[PDB]
Order: structure tokens, then C-alpha cells, then sequence
DNA sequence: ATTTAGCTGTATAAACATTGTGTTATTGGCGTTATTAAGGTAACTTGCTTAT
DNA sequence: TACCTTAATAACGCCAATAACACAATGTTTATACAGCTAAAT
């Protein structure tokens, strides 16, 4: 039950926050941190290419964001970030996954200090080109398994990982082209949600 | 209701698909992509996803997860491990495979035109799987009490391999053990070709 | 369960807490006679 | 100052809590009996009815 | 406008396992008190 987390990694945060909605039992520890460079040097044994953040168990070790997350989900039986319905679930597996591999991939390498200008812009413009395409999906994903169970207080992990995003975006100080008001309010009071407050705070 | 899966001549992942469907024991209906119109075939998927399935309100093209969505939509028994820990364990077994596996099968398809090189690739090849002879012992098909997705996995693995002229049962390292076995489940063996003959190709 | 997908079983509520694998048994009694008092068990007695 | 009344403290007590333990119970499974379908049968009768 | 047979289909019986009840039992929780302490008193 201890997870190995680096400051200012996005993938990172996003398993903090999916940790603090359970409120379970979180061991969070930096790899950065000088102060614990034994427990980083262990975290270099147990896994190969020490990719952060990774999640550590007594049983077993697990890398990789979907995998931590859908372990996360087999472990506690918290509300979950998932449909009931099988065809549901798979979609928004889909959607995670394209979200990931177009943004995520994206924010890691502009996170490097040998960007180069012309890079760094293109892909700039290509997350703000698709990321109204992006939040539109989100939002009609949200709406049908709504439709089909009335209150059944589930969160969903794609509109946290959709405020996440923009949150990313906010810091790196990109600009996002909307000129829906709608929009801008509806993401607003996303990122007013109190749960993700104490984990950005 | 019915259920049609389009499959693609040797690909790895059409092969697991038709194993993870027979293990299911759901009557489906198989069609060749190349026997399909050329302008049809582009149709059924823009991109041209050999591997997808077919379904009356819902299509799948995403090969990743599409093993996910055919073992939830089938209440029929699992591929994956009652308990959790060896689930959450198949998981990222499945992930190591995927992950750094086009080396394997793209490379030598494609990049090793040289006879030499196909020669190179095959003694590193050799080793690698030397390597993984110190490894799991014993296990029926893997680190699990039952059968599991993932053995259906290193199936499709098996018969691409031997497809490559590269068969290794006795010289292919300790992992003798389960290799006889796995084809022993009727799934599995459905890799390739008086009365038995006619009986077994109709 | 309530809006829960899986109507999820004694043991798999206490690997949620990490602890209390049978005293979940014993809460679920006590929030049961806590909530048959008739403040709460008179109002719900009609639909039945 | 002195104590007195005030305050409930926390141990304790009691109650709860947790653990454990028993119980049972039901799914699965297997076989089982109800049921059932089809095949087969070959003197002879070889353009109909059916109708305000 | 027959039969049935055998066989088979489908019901059904029985039996594991078992999740859940159930109690146990404590160690906790709770409440308690009554008590030496304290606030106020004086
Ligand atoms: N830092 C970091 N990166 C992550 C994490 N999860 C996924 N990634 C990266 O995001 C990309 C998408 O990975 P996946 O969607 O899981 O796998 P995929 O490539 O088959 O889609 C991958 O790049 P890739 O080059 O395909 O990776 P690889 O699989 O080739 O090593 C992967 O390395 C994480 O938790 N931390
Ligand atoms: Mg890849």
C-alpha cells in the first residue's frame, strides 16, 4: 500500500487524486527527495526502468497508469470510475487510452528541458486543436451512462483525467481556444470540484 | 444473437481472438478481409482494421482491448484469474508482452531481408528464450491455478514462430513442460491443416 | 448495494478497509438497529 | 488560603468492537426421472372442394 | 388416427461447496461513574 510519486509528474498526480477519492491508506513517497535515496535505490531494484509513479505492494509491484488504476478499482470497492454496462466500459477504456497516448505522451516530452521551439509549439497547437474535440466526447460519454442508471453516484476517471489536462495546460500557461461561454464555465466548475482541491493544494 | 468476427491471414492477434472465441464455446461465423470486395472491405473500417468482429449495434477495431470486451460480454468461464492478485499480476504480464514485442515478429518480417540477419536475429532469439527457460516450472499454463488469457496469448506467438521456420520444442530450452500441453485444449489446436481428413475440413 | 455495480460481498468491504474483515458483519447489525428506531422505521413502515 | 463544588477523567465498567468460530446455506455438479421426436408401416380407394 | 421404443429431451432428485447467517470472544467501544481534581464559592 505504499506509491512512488515525483513532483511535478502528471501521472503522478492523477493516482494521488484516484488514492484521495478513496481515501484509503496512501504511503506517498518522492523519488526526487534526496531525503529517502535508499527507498528510491529500492524502487530502482524492484522495477526495471523505476517508472513513476508506481504503485508497491506487499503481493506485487505495478506499473503503468491504466494498470495502477484498474488495480486501484479491483482493490476497493469505493465508487467506482467505471460503467456497469460492459459496451459502456469498453468506450471509455478507448477513449483513456487515445486521451493518453495524443496528450499525455505530449505533456511528457514538452516536460523535458532539451525541448526544441518548433517542436514544443506543434504540439502546443495540436493539444489545442483537439482538446474541444476531446472534452465533447467527454461529455456525450458522461451523458449516455448517465442515461442509463438515474443516481447512481459514480464518479467518472475520464472527466477527472479531462480536469487534470486542463489544469496541466493552465500551468504551462497554453492557451485554449474556446469561444463557447458554456465551455468555460462548465470547466471552471470542474476544477472548483472540492476533492480536487486538496490534492492541486 | 449471431455474432461475426473479420480475422486477417497470419496475424497474431486474429488467431488469440478465434482461441479466446472456441474456449468460449459461441457458435460465430468467420470471414477471410480478402475475400471481402476491395471498396467493401475499405468500408467496413476507413482505417482497415483486419482483426475487429462483428456485432448488430456495436463494432470493435481496437485490438488492445477488444480481448477485455469478448471475455465481459461472455458470462461464460473467465480467461482471467478469480483471484485478484494473479488478475492484477496477468494484467501486467499482458502489458510486458505487449509492450516490447515488435522486435520479435515486425523486425525479423520485414527488417531482416538478409539471410544472414534472419540468421542473427535467430541465435539472439535462441538466448532470449534461454533466458526465459529459468522461469516459471511446473505452472499448467502459467503463474495460475486455471487456464488463463495469457496463455492464449503465447499461442498466437507459438504459430506465427513456426510459421517463421523457427520451431523449437527440445532445443527451445526447459519450457517443454507446457508447450505439449497448451495444445492439448481442443481451442488451441486449430493452427493448420481417408474419411478423418474429409470429416476434420468440413 | 446502493448504486454499485457489483453488490460487492462481506470480504471484499473489509479488504476495502484494509481491516475489520468480520467486524463489517457486526457494523452492518449495528446501523441496522440504529435505523429500525421508530423516528426512521415508522415513516419507511407505510411502503411496506 | 481552603475547600468546595465543579468537572467529568479515564479507568473502568460497560458496552461495544474485533476477532474467531461455529452453522447453514446455496451454487455447482451429476445423475435422474418426467417427455418427446422421429422412423416405420404398403389389398383398395390416383383433378379437388367450395361457396350469395 | 397404432403403437412404441428407444432414445432422447426435459423435468427432477441428490450431492459437493459455500456465502452467509450465527454466536463466541474477546478486545475494543461505550458509557459510566465518582472522584480526585477542578471551577466556583466562600
Ligand atoms: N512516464 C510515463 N509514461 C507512460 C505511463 N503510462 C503510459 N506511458 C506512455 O504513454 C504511451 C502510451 O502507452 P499505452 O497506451 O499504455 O501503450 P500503447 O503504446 O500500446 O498505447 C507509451 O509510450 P511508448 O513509447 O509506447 O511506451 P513503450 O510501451 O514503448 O515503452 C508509454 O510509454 C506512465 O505512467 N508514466
Ligand atoms: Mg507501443
Amino acid at each position: 500500500m505504499l506509491l512512488y510519486t515525483k513532483k511535478d509528474d502528471i501521472y503522478s498526480d492523477i493516482v494521488r487524486m484516484i488514492l484521495l477519492i478513496k481515501g484509503a491508506n496512501a504511503k506517498i513517497v518522492d523519488v526526487s527527495k534526496e531525503e529517502n535515496s535508499k527507498h528510491l535505490e529500492e524502487l530502482n531494484i524492484i522495477t526495471p526502468n523505476g517508472n513513476i509513479p508506481t504503485l508497491s505492494t506487499d503481493d506485487f509491484a505495478v506499473y503503468r497508469l491504466s494498470v495502477i488504476i484498474e488495480a486501484i478499482e479491483d482493490l476497493y470497492p469505493f465508487p467506482p470510475m467505471f460503467p456497469v454496462f460492459p459496451k459502456q466500459r469498453a468506450n471509455a477504456r478507448i477513449l483513456l487510452e487515445y486521451v493518453n497516448k495524443t496528450f499525455l505522451q505530449n505533456i511528457i516530452k514538452l516536460q523535458s528541458p532539451d525541448l526544441d521551439e518548433k517542436q514544443a509549439n506543434e504540439i502546443k497547437m495540436l493539444m489545442q486543436r483537439d482538446i474541444i474535440s476531446t472534452y465533447k466526447k467527454i461529455v456525450s460519454e458522461r451523458e449516455v451512462n448517465a442515461e442509463s442508471n438515474p443516481d447512481a453516484q459514480n464518479i467518472n476517471v475520464l472527466t477527472l483525467i479531462i480536469t487534470f489536462v486542463f489544469y496541466y495546460f493552465i500551468k504551462l500557461k497554453i492557451s485554449i481556444p474556446t469561444k463557447d461561454k458554456n465551455i468555460i464555465k462548465e470547466i471552471k466548475e470542474l476544477l472548483s470540484e472540492p476533492n480536487f482541491i486538496k490534492t492541486i493544494k | 444473437m449471431k455474432v461475426t468476427l473479420y480475422t486477417t491471414k497470419y496475424c497474431p492477434y486474429s488467431l488469440r481472438a478465434r482461441i479466446a472465441l472456441a474456449e468460449k464455446k459461441m457458435s460465430t461465423d468467420i470471414v477471410e478481409a480478402g475475400d471481402l470486395e476491395p471498396a467493401m472491405i475499405k468500408k467496413i473500417t476507413p482505417n482497415g482494421v483486419f482483426p475487429v468482429l462483428m456485432e448488430k449495434d456495436y463494432s470493435i477495431n481496437n485490438r488492445k482491448a477488444l480481448l477485455i470486451y469478448i471475455d465481459e460480454r461472455f458470462p461464460a468461464p473467465s480467461l482471467l484469474p478469480n483471484v485478484v492478485n494473479e488478475r492484477i499480476k496477468i494484467r501486467l504480464s499482458l502489458d510486458k508482452i505487449d509492450n516490447e514485442w515488435y522486435p520479435v515478429l515486425d523486425q525479423i518480417r520485414k527488417h531482416r531481408s538478409d539471410q544472414k540477419m534472419l540468421e542473427s536475429m535467430f541465435k539472439d532469439l535462441k538466448e532470449s528464450l534461454l533466458a526465459m527457460e529459468k522461469a516459471f516450472t511446473g505452472s499448467e499454463f502459467f503463474i495460475s491455478s486455471g487456464f488463463t488469457l495469457a496463455d492464449c496469448y503465447i499461442a498466437a506467438l507459438i504459430i506465427c514462430l513456426e510459421a517463421e521456420g523457427f520451431i523449437i520444442d527440445d532445443e527451445y530450452g526447459a519450457i517443454y513442460e507446457y508447450k505439449k500441453r497448451l495444445f492439448a485444449r481442443d481451442s488451441v489446436k486449430k493452427a493448420n491443416i481417408l474419411l478423418k481428413t474429409l470429416r476434420t475440413h468440413r | 448495494g446502493i448504486g454499485m455495480n457489483t453488490d460487492h460481498t462481506l470480504e471484499e468491504v473489509g479488504k476495502q478497509f484494509n481491516v475489520t474483515r468480520e467486524r463489517i458483519r457486526q457494523i452492518e447489525a449495528k446501523a441496522l438497529r440504529k435505523l429500525k428506531h421508530p423516528s426512521r422505521s415508522a415513516f419507511l413502515k407505510t411502503f411496506l
